[PDB]
């Protein structure tokens, strides 16, 4: 999941 | 196109269901993205994007704490159609990248059909999970 | 949804390395998704090598073409270009999963999103080729 | 047929042509003090073509490369005979011999324009070769 | 061309 989140913090 | 699934089978109560909502919640934000973004600007798809990878993380946690429960059997079918979600969100990604890199050219135009194909991907995946995780809970009772 | 006729038969072939190209890159990727279901890694990480060594062999000659070719034609292919570097790009993201997911249920989804991409690109050669020959009949006249 | 917007081989031709023209067309009243510089002129504008050929080469096929070596060897060679021309002019400048001197410069001027097209034609069946003409 | 060629034309 951490690098789901990785993905996500790309976006904000 | 090949191989289908019958509609989501009636035997199964779906009131309490969080995978069944987070499914549809997850269709739903790309239904959102993959019928606006043609007209808008990297100052709306972008977050249109984020929105579709929070559906996500939400379905995946929702099915995090569902697994346990199921056949400790099914397990490994069920984590990897969660994975596979994983990387089709991360080809949206990709694709977005590149539809910002490439703004007002030809290829904006280009790399915005491969995100509403990407998309289209992670929402016929999310539907398949489901689809798993219901012949997981037939299993566990018959 | 789309499709194209065959390239113009008012064209030459016989000198037109462009069009070698186009072929070799479309053969490289035909080979592949003729052997990749069955391959192993070590198998299918060479094929899409080939791919690419075929698609840099291709951008190279079109570099050398593209100073024959009128100005107003420059930037569809300078386009198109840079789009088959996405499509190398995309396949190769996906060799790479399916190189991770080797011993498991996903090596055959990923080799399945290999071929896409793999013909993708091919396509969109075929494209490409299509603009660089419409620049050609430009150019004479 | 061919479409000569940035045809930079057939812009310096026609300069090298329209080099050697004003040349031919100024010589006979005028001095070696205005005819040097003409003769000037003529070079830069071959220097400039032959660099411009040496960078087009690379885009056309090998069966080629020699005849376009050998008409810029051409080329420098007139330009050659040329200004061994215009010299021996000016050494009998006010001379019985002065006029047909002048007559072998423009002689040469026009060898020169008449091979500088010549390589032009060259290089365009060069071209039409590897834009696949049929 | 033609017009390269009417230069050529002006030598002779």
């Amino acid at each position: 999941l951490s690098e789901l989140d990785r993905l996500l913090l790309e976006l904000n | 196109p090949q191989e289908i699934s019958p509609p989501p089978t009636a035997n199964l109560d779906r009131s309490n269901d969080k995978v069944y909502e987070n499914v549809t919640g997850l269709v739903k934000a790309v239904i959102e993205m993959s019928s606006k973004i043609q007209p808008a600007p990297p100052e709306e798809y972008v977050p249109m994007v984020k929105e579709v990878g929070l559906a996500l993380r939400t379905l995946l946690a929702t099915v995090d704490e569902t697994i346990p429960l199921l056949p400790a059997s099914t397990h490994r079918e069920i984590e990897m159609a969660q994975k596979l979600l994983n990387s089709d969100l991360g080809e949206l990604i990709n694709k977005m990248k590149l539809a910002q890199q490439y703004v007002m050219t030809s290829l904006q135009q280009e790399y915005k059909k491969q995100m509403l194909t990407a998309a289209h991907a992670l929402a016929v995946d999310a539907k398949n999970l489901l689809d798993v995780i219901d012949q997981a809970r037939l299993k566990m009772l018959g």
